[PDB]
């Protein structure tokens, strides 16, 4: 079991990455984790994915606008 | 290259309080040298060490990013993570564990 400050990347336990980043390479038992920046307009969607901010449309209000971590929330106005 | 931390996961040093100690952060980097920083970790945070003296000793195949206690005290003992930016990239050491004697 991994300690609750890791995260288990393969069968191994690492280090997170900080807020805006996704793994861009897993740790070793010898070796660091390699993170990425997340670009503007895209949110850390797993541990290894940028997904795409998704648009709250015309017939819509945004509740919550979109972090580095989670998605834009959106509800009918 | 990759930028690497050879920091090995539940590495350990046992020191003594009043003693000055040097924590390194061993570097592997192949071009420019990346900005390495050093934190404390409590619980599941790492509280950056920003008022801290900090040295680089550079050898043939690896350099070491040194955290310098001058000297080590007893509020020292916990666990520490070093960290280097590259670029858009950010590489994160597994943390190593200071026990403390006094
Ligand atoms: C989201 O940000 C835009 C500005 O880019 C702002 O007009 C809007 O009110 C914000 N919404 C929330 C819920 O923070
Ligand atoms: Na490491």
């Amino acid at each position: 079991i991994c300690k609750p400050e890791e995260v288990q990347l393969g069968d191994q336990c690492c280090p997170p990455c900080k807020q805006g980043y996704r793994v861009t390479g897993q740790c070793t038992q010898y070796t660091s984790t390699t993170c990425t920046l997340c670009p503007s307009g895209t949110y850390v969607s797993g541990l290894y994915q940028c997904t795409q901010c998704t648009e709250c449309q015309d017939t819509e209000v945004t509740i919550r606008n979109c972090t580095s971590t989670q998605n834009t929330v959106c509800a009918s106005k | 290259c990759d930028v690497q931390l050879y920091i090995k996961r539940q590495s350990e040093h046992s020191i003594l309080a009043g003693d000055p100690f040097e924590l390194e952060c061993p570097v592997k980097y192949c071009a420019n040298r990346p900005h390495v920083t050093w934190c404390k970790l409590n619980g599941t945070t790492c509280v950056k060490l920003e008022d801290r003296q900090t040295s680089w000793k550079e050898e043939k195949n690896i350099s070491f990013f040194i955290l310098h206690f001058e000297p080590v005290l007893p509020n020292d003992n916990g666990s520490y993570r070093c960290s280097a930016n590259f670029q858009s990239n950010l590489i994160e050491s597994h943390s190593t564990t200071l026990y403390v004697t006094d």
